[PDB]
């Protein structure tokens, strides 16, 4: 019963979660392209 | 639409030297439907096909694209308000008397769009696939031949 | 009427199965009509929210979500049997209101008690233009 | 008012009383976490089977991986805005305002949890 | 108990009221004032259920009409009959069938118009004929154009005594409610006589008839040369010589010998290598087997001697235990409501189109009928339009019936009842699988044609990407091709082509052969159930929530046919039941028209063709495995690869049907003001137009006004679905004939 | 909610309430007409617009008037 | 056809059965009916010097369906080989 408990207790804040989701999103797409691309031969920056 | 057909049409003749083919094939009706309309769209909806694709397949799909919202203008235009309002009525007495999925709530109530929101919404849908599929027919027949 | 009529829950409802077209959550949240009448003998009317039910000899009670479907029911009893019923609404926490007899009397009569509001004492279409009336929030048909 | 065999048996009732939705007690952060571990599980696998790398060995499960767990996150994401835009105003405290919020944050946990156990599963 | 109830001369055969044009009705017998007036005239005409209360007289009026529209569709056949008898190369085209078109229709050279009348061959001119009269004719052993100036004439003779016998039926000798009322004697005599005496008299007419002028004209014999078919009826030695069975002369029939009779009833499945068509005695063996089942059928209910069932009581013995009141109050209801068994009459109707389209493409059940292409094109897609009509028109008379005639005493807790108490959860779920229909078919076609916009070939839900086959149909196929080896051991082969085997062909044309489904039949297949599943929650919303709903309670009040009940609640406008049939028909319109687009590129690559010593060449070269699969293959491969003939006809003799082309497309377009717009703008440009005729003084007494907002969406919704249908009409047949 | 308003050209024919499907009409008392009744909305919080009191209504133009604008839960005719 | 035959014996039989079975009990006549079984009811129909309920109507009827029981029951037979 300790685990899943204070796993989210610095996420379960609105503002926290919102952060998170945002600075993960952000950073997910900006490493898609010139880190996620170009690796697993993506048809757009070939040429 | 019809000042664009004739700029296109003769303009397309002219360009193409065969001034007595718009001469001659302009008088009748049939002439613009097969000289113009059919004749030119086969570099169109060759953009993109099982055997390839050309630089037109971007004007093909939004030809495609202007046709399908050209319909949903239709979809808003011919009927009117009761249909959807007994739908989404029936829509909320099937969200409301469901397990796991009436705990989620709408704020405000879904309703049938508006009389007048349905002529503007049928009017912008319809503009919108003119617009789209006439621009995808103009610029794909122009520079599939031309440069 | 002499007397307004009071609300009572524990008149029975009439003979009818299951309902689709009733009550959904906004009986729970906002206000819902309940219709009472009194039927003189055993007979089988349509309900405005779905097929058909049967009334019990004596007290009926029957709730709706909407006026519309209540004074639907009290214009078909009415009409079909002459049973001059009656509607209150319900609140959320429990308030009861009385709605269709106001004076007791139906507002087909006029009962002499009754004052008229919401009356223009001028012609239709001797209105001022809305330039008339800008800026100000009154529309030319409210003053 | 119509009630059915179909809604009424005792089976559907019994299986509709122990998910995690319907639970009798349980504190929000582990009805997130189980609706977050079941749906994040099921989730990976329509990205793992038909992606765009899905004749890629060893790519496309990484990429439906990825896929899933970005998922998760924009399901998360529209879970929180519900609860803000839904439960901003004032007795179960998974419909309150943080009840809902630790409910969203144990969501995105357990959906992160089982993206990555639907990866080393696929991956043995 | 059951017997005749006629009342003498209740109706004066009088012309008083041919003067009066609104009689029928209180609200129209005062005379015209306004304009909409003549239109209630025409709109009101046949609704004899709003003249009068009386259900005698609605009865009486409804029979008198059904002998108006039998003497109507006789004086059609014997017109046809007699375009075959004189404008027509009917006996060239006995000659050689392969080679010369069917042509019966023969125009007047006025104004240029005498090229339509094309070389159909056989040294004639005229328009190439498409409904397939040639083969019938052929297959009822018409030889000459004596036999069919006789049939016209036996029609129109046919004709007038149908107007006789609705006019002595209604004026002279009119039944009364309970004459009417007897359906157990009304289904024996149909079973029995309508249809078992009449499959008979067929049967009987192809085996002394059309067995025998048939096997000549495939055994390659002059039509003259044939013998007369009383020839055959007379002497039995032609028809001994011709079938061996016949010697025996009716023995083997009572001695109950009846494989002796095996010659001339066959069970050979398939299609006759002559001549492309079902075999005559297979049809024979069918008509009669038809004949002894439905004279079986015609004896279970009881009329007057005891014996047999009852209808109430059966309809009142099936009652389940989650049904409550099993099947109660239906006998009462389809006793007294004729518009009950018009939506019942209507769907079957349709339904029975549907099939007969279907199983005509299949089985071509005529000589010579699969190697015109355009002929079974053309039955196809008219059984296919008639039969979506009709199955519309089940759910508009459904509604008819649950506005009027429904009556909630009779109706408490039986199946209707049950049915009006969840209509929201049927609605609902009818919805929810329309949506998911939807999805999970046209976006996978929009997703086929991004993925091929995209250059993912590999991407695509093709035949070579991402194969959706159709598992269970193959299956059923491969079970049908094998249903003569073990399940049906007395078939000599398949019951048809479609399923599997070798190929067909006559004169160099392909008849039928193995029809291959794949990725694109699946998508088409589940586009078009999706189309049906939206259709079929159209019209039942229109039927379940005619009477009432939440967001209108008093929905019955307002009669069937209303436009709306204003701008209330946000707007209520195309809430009745009629404008739900009339939204259902555009539905219709494009599930068929799809439907239509699938049978016509599906035969024109897969099926339809020519044979040569390489193989069989198709028309359309069999892109339909590799083009059917996105819009863009439907637009260019389909639509841009065909109706390149139709715009292409003029100097022939096809150009009418090009010209009908574009006269479609504008009837098309000229409905759509009528279902855009509404009526407030029309009435004032009336206005306008008002005030100028009072100017100069010509303003009419009747005073103009815009058509009513229900007449408007009917004006709308019939031009448009003529203009549709004119365009896939001529399309259909100008590529169809100048290719076919 | 929607307004509506009514004015001296009615006949008090009583046609305008009997076609209202929400009880939004009355009879009052009145003079200034011979049937010496005269139609008022004391209820016009319940009116949804259907415009049906109008087409019951004998008198040219009309003697009663229904103005659209401001929907609620009643108005626009919500069972949820 | 032929008398003595077994197609033609078998079916009289059979026709014959039938007969006799709707005069004593079993086989819906016009006065038994009732759902599964045999329920008392009237005549209408003069039996011409029948006792019981056994007029034209029955006749014609039960040898109809024991014509038809004949038929079916032979070549039923003759499909599997017997008579
Ligand atoms: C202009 C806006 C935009 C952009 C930039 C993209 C970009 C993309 N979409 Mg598209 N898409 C858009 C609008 C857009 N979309 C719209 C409007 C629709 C609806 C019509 C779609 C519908 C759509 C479908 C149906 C699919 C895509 C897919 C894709 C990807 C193409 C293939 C690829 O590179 O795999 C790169 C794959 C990776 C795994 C690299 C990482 C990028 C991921 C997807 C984003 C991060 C995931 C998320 C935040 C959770 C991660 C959490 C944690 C791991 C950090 C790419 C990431 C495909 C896809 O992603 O496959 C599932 C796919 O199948 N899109
Ligand atoms: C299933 C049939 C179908 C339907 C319903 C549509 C629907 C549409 N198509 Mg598409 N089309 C189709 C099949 C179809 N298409 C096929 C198979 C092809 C061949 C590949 C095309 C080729 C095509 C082209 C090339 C164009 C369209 C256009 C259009 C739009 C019509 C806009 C409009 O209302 O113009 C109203 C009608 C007109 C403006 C004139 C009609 C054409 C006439 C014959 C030209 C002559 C007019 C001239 C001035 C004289 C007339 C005056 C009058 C007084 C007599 C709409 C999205 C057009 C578009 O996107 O918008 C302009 C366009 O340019 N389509
Ligand atoms: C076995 C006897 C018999 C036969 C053959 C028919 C045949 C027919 N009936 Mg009828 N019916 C019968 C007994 C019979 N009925 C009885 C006993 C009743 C009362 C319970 C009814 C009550 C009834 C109604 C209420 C209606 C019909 C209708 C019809 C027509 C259906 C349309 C059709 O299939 O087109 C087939 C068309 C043809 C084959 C063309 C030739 C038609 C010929 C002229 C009719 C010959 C059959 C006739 C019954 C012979 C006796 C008439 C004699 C006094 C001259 C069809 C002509 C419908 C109708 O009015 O249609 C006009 C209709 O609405 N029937
Ligand atoms: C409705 C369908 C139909 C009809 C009309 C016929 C008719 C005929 N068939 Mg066919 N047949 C049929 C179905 C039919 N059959 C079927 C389903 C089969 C099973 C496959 C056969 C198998 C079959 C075989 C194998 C043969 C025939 C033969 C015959 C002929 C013999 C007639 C006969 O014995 O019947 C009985 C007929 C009557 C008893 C006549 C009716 C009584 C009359 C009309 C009374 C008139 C009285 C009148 C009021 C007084 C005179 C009036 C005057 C003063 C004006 C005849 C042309 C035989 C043939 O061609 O040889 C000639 C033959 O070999 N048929
Ligand atoms: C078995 C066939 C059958 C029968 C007996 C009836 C009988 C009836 N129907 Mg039903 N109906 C049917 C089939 C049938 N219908 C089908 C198949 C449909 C689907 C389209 C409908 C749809 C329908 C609706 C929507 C309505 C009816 C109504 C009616 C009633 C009056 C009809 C009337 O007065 O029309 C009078 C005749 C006309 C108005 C003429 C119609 C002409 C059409 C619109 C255009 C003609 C097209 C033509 C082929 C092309 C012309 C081209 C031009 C250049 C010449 C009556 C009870 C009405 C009613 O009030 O019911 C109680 C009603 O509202 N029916
Ligand atoms: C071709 C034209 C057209 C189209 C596409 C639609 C589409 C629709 N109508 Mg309509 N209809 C039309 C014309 C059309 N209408 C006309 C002219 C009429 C007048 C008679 C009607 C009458 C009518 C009725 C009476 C009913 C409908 C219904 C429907 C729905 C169909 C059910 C379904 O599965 O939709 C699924 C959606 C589509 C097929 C639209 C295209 C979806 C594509 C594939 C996009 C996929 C998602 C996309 C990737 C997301 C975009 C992301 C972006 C936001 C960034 C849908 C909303 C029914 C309804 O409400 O639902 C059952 C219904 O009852 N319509
Ligand atoms: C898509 C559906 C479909 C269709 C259209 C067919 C059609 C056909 N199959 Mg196939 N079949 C199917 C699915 C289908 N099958 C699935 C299986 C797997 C179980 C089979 C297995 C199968 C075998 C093994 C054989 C066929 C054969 C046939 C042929 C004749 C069948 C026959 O006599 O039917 C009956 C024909 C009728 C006209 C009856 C119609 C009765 C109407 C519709 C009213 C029915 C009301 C009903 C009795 C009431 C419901 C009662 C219920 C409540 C209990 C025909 C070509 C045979 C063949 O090879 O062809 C010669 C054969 O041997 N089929
Ligand atoms: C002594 C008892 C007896 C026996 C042994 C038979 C035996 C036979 N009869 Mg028979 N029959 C009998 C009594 C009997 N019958 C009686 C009393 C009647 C009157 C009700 C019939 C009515 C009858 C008919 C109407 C037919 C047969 C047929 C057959 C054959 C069965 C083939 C079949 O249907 O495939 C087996 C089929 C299945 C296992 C399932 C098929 C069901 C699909 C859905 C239809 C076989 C030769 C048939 C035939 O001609 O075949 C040669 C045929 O058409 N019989
Ligand atoms: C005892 C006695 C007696 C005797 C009696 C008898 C002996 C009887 C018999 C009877 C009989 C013995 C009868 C029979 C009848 C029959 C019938 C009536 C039949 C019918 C048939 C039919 C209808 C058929 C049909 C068919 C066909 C044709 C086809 C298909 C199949 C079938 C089969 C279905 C006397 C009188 C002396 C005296 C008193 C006592
Ligand atoms: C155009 C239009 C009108 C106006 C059209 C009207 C009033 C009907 C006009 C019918 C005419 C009179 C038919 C006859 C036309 C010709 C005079 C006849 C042929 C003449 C030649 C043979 C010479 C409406 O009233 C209307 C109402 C509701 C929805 C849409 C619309 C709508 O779109
Ligand atoms: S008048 Fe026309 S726009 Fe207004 S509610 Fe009626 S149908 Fe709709
Ligand atoms: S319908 Fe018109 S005239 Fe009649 S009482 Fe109402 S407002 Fe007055
Ligand atoms: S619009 Fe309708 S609800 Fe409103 S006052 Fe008029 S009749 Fe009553």
């Amino acid at each position: 019963e300790e685990f899943f408990q204070r796993a989210t207790d610095a996420v379960s804040r609105r503002e926290s979660l919102n952060g998170f989701v945002a600075l993960s999103g952000i950073a997910a797409i900006a490493l898609f392209g010139l880190k996620g691309a170009s690796t697993l031969e993506l048809p757009i920056t070939k040429g | 639409g019809w000042v664009t057909f004739y700029w296109h049409w003769k303009h397309l003749t002219l360009w193409q030297g065969n001034v007595s083919q718009f001469d001659e094939s302009s008088t009748y009706l049939m002439g613009w439907l097969r000289d113009y309309l059919w004749l030119n769209s086969s570099q169109l909806i060759n953009g993109y096909n099982p055997f390839g694709m050309n630089s037109l397949s971007v004007w093909a799909w939004t030809f495609l694209f202007g046709h399908l919202v050209y319909a949903t203008g239709f979809m808003f235009l011919i009927s009117w308000r009761g249909y959807w309002q007994e739908l989404i009525e029936t829509l909320v007495w099937a969200h409301e008397k469901t397990p796991l999925a009436n705990l989620v709530y709408w704020k405000d109530k879904p309703v049938a769009l508006s009389i007048v929101q349905a002529r503007l919404v049928g009017l912008a849908h319809f503009s919108v696939g003119y617009i789209f599929t006439y621009a995808a027919f103009l610029i794909a027949s122009t520079s599939g031949r031309f440069g | 009427p002499w007397k307004q009529p009071e609300l009572d829950p524990d008149t029975p409802s009439p003979i009818f199965g299951g309902s689709t077209g009733g009550l959904l959550r906004k009986a729970q949240v906002e206000e819902f009509y309940v219709t009472t009448w009194e039927s003189p003998k055993e007979q089988i009317f349509e309900m405005p929210t779905g097929g058909a039910a049967i009334m019990r000899k004596g007290p009926n009670l029957l709730k709706f979500a909407r006026k519309e479907q209540c004074l639907a029911l009290t214009t078909q009893l009415r009409t079909k049997f002459k049973m001059t019923p009656c509607f209150y609404r319900v609140y959320a926490d429990g308030k009861v209101e009385y709605l269709h007899p106001k004076d007791g009397v139906y507002p087909e009569k006029v009962n002499a008690g009754r004052v008229g509001v919401n009356q223009n004492m001028r012609s239709i279409g001797e209105n001022v233009d809305p330039i008339k009336v800008k800026f100000t929030g009154s529309q030319p048909f409210t003053i | 008012m119509l009630e059915t065999p179909v809604t009424s048996a005792p089976i559907v009732a019994n299986y509709l009383s122990n998910l995690p939705a319907y639970r009798t007690g349980v504190a929000p952060n582990l009805r997130g976490v189980e609706i977050g571990l079941a749906h994040g599980f099921l989730l990976a696998g329509p990205f793992i089977k038909l992606g765009p790398l899905r004749n890629v060995p060893g790519a496309a499960e990484v990429v439906g991986c990825m896929s899933a767990a970005g998922l998760v996150l924009i399901l998360a994401l529209c879970l929180s805005l519900y609860g803000n835009a839904a439960f901003q105003s004032t007795s179960d405290p998974l419909m309150s305002s943080e009840g809902w919020a630790k409910f969203a944050g144990g969501f995105t946990v357990g959906g992160l949890s089982g993206v990555a156990w639907a990866y080393v599963l696929t991956q043995v | 108990k059951v017997k005749i109830a006629v009342d003498r001369n209740p109706v004066e055969t009088n012309f008083e009221k041919w003067a009066k044009p609104g009689h029928f009705s209180r609200a129209l017998a005062k005379g015209p004032n306004t304009t909409t007036w003549i239109w209630n005239l025409h709109a009101d005409a046949h609704d004899f259920d709003n003249h009068t209360s009386d259900l005698e007289e609605i009865s009486r009026k409804v029979f008198s009409a059904h002998f108006g529209q039998l003497g109507i569709i006789l004086i059609w056949l014997s017109g046809m009959y007699f375009h075959g008898a004189r404008f027509s190369n009917y006996e060239g085209w006995l000659s050689d069938p392969t080679h010369i078109k069917p042509s019966a229709q023969v125009v007047w050279p006025i104004v240029g118009q005498e090229i339509l009348n094309g070389d159909v061959g056989g040294g004639f001119q005229g328009i190439q004929i498409t409904s397939g009269f040639f083969q019938l004719w052929r297959a009822s052993g018409i030889t000459s154009e004596l036999q069919l100036y006789s049939t016209a004439i036996g029609g129109l003779v046919l004709a007038a005594a149908c107007f006789f016998a609705g006019w002595f039926h209604y004026h002279k000798a009119a039944p009364k409610l309970e004459w009417f009322q007897n359906v157990e004697s009304m289904l024996n005599h149909h079973l029995a006589g309508l249809l078992g005496l009449g499959s008979l008299a067929w049967a009987g007419h192809q085996i002394h008839v059309s067995l025998p002028v048939n096997k000549l004209l495939d055994a390659g014999v002059d039509p003259k040369e044939i013998p007369l078919p009383h020839e055959f009826l007379l002497n039995q030695s032609i028809i001994a010589d011709l079938y061996p069975s016949f010697s025996k002369g009716l023995a083997p029939f009572f001695t109950l010998n009846w494989a002796e009779y095996s010659d001339f009833l066959t069970f050979k499945g398939g299609l006759n290598p002559v001549t492309g068509g079902l075999w005559l005695s297979d049809t024979a063996h069918h008509h009669l087997a038809i004949a002894v089942l439905f004279l079986v059928a015609g004896h279970q209910y009881r009329t007057n001697w005891g014996i047999g069932h009852s209808i109430k009581d059966i309809l009142e013995s099936h009652k389940g235990p989650f049904t409550g009141n099993g099947h109660a109050g239906l006998y009462e209801i389809l006793t007294t409501s004729w518009h009950a068994q018009l939506a019942i009459n209507l769907a079957l109707f349709g339904s029975l189109s549907i099939i007969v389209a279907h199983h005509m493409y299949a089985m071509p059940p005529y000589p010579y009928l699969a190697t015109d292409y355009g002929t079974q094109l053309s039955l196809f897609t008219h059984h296919m339009w008639i039969g979506g009509f009709c199955v519309v028109g089940a759910g508009a008379h459904a509604a008819i019936f649950m506005v009027r005639d429904y009556d909630p005493t009779n109706n408490y807790n039986n199946l209707l009842d049950r049915v009006i108490r969840h209509r929201d959860a049927i609605i609902s779920h009818l919805n929810w699988v329309s949506i998911f229909l939807g999805f999970h078919s046209f976006g996978l076609y929009i997703h086929n044609d991004t993925m091929s916009a995209l250059g993912r070939p590999q991407d695509m839900f093709s035949d070579t990407a991402i194969q959706l086959q159709p598992v269970f149909a193959q299956w059923i196929q491969n079970t049908h091709f094998t249903a003569p080896q073990l399940t049906a051991p007395n078939a000599l082969a398949a019951t048809s082509l479609t399923w599997g085997g070798d190929v067909v062909a006559v004169g160099g044309k392909v008849a039928m052969m193995p029809i291959a489904l794949g990725t694109s039949d699946f998508l088409v297949h589940h586009i078009h159930a999706f189309t049906i599943h939206v259709t079929v929650l159209i019209l039942l919303k229109g039927v379940l929530f005619a009477r009432s709903s939440r967001l209108i309670p008093d929905k019955a009040n307002l009669g069937f046919r209303f436009p709306c009940d204003g701008p209330g609640r946000g707007g209520t406008c195309q809430v009745s039941a009629w404008d739900h049939v009339f939204l259902g028909l555009f539905w219709m319109y494009n599930s068929l028209s799809i439907v239509i687009f699938h049978f016509s590129w599906k035969m024109q690559s897969d099926v339809w063709g020519t044979v040569t010593d390489s193989g069989v060449s198709h028309i359309t070269g069999g892109n339909f495995a590799q083009s059917a699969n996105t819009i863009n293959g439907w637009l260019r491969d389909f639509l841009w690869a065909q109706s390149s003939q139709v715009i292409q006809s003029y100097g022939s003799a096809l150009s009418a049907y090009g010209l009908m082309f574009l006269g479609a497309h504008f009837v098309w377009a000229f409905s759509l003001m009528f279902l855009f717009s509404g009526r407030g703008y029309w009435q004032e440009l009336i206005e306008s137009i008002v005030w100028a005729h009072n100017k100069l003084r010509v303003a009419p007494s009747i005073q103009p006004r815009a058509l009513s907002i229900t007449q408007g969406r009917a004006v709308g919704v019939a031009h448009y679905l003529l203009g549709g249908i004119a365009t896939t009409w001529s399309f259909f047949l100008a590529r169809i004939i100048a290719v076919g | 909610a929607h307004v509506v308003k009514i004015y001296d050209t009615c006949i008090g024919c009583t046609q305008c309430v009997r076609a209202c499907p929400l009880d939004v009409l009355e009879m009052v008392p009145w003079d200034g007409c011979k049937a010496a009744q005269m139609a008022s909305s004391p209820r016009t919080e319940d009116c949804v617009g259907c415009k049906r009191c109008e087409t019951a209504c004998p008198t040219d133009f009309l003697s009663v008037r229904v103005y659209l604008g401001n929907e609620s839960t009643r108005s626009l005719g919500l069972a949820y | 056809g032929f008398i003595g035959s077994p197609t033609n014996l078998i079916m009289v039989a059979s026709t014959g059965a039938c007969l006799f079975a709707s005069r004593f009990g079993l086989a819906p006549s016009v006065r038994k009916v009732a759902q599964p079984l045999k329920l008392a009811d009237r005549e209408v129909i003069q039996t011409t010097g029948d006792p019981a309920g056994f007029t034209a109507t029955d006749v014609l009827a039960m040898g109809a369906a024991g014509h038809a029981i004949g038929v079916g029951i032979v070549l039923g037979l003759k499909g599997i080989g017997q008579l």
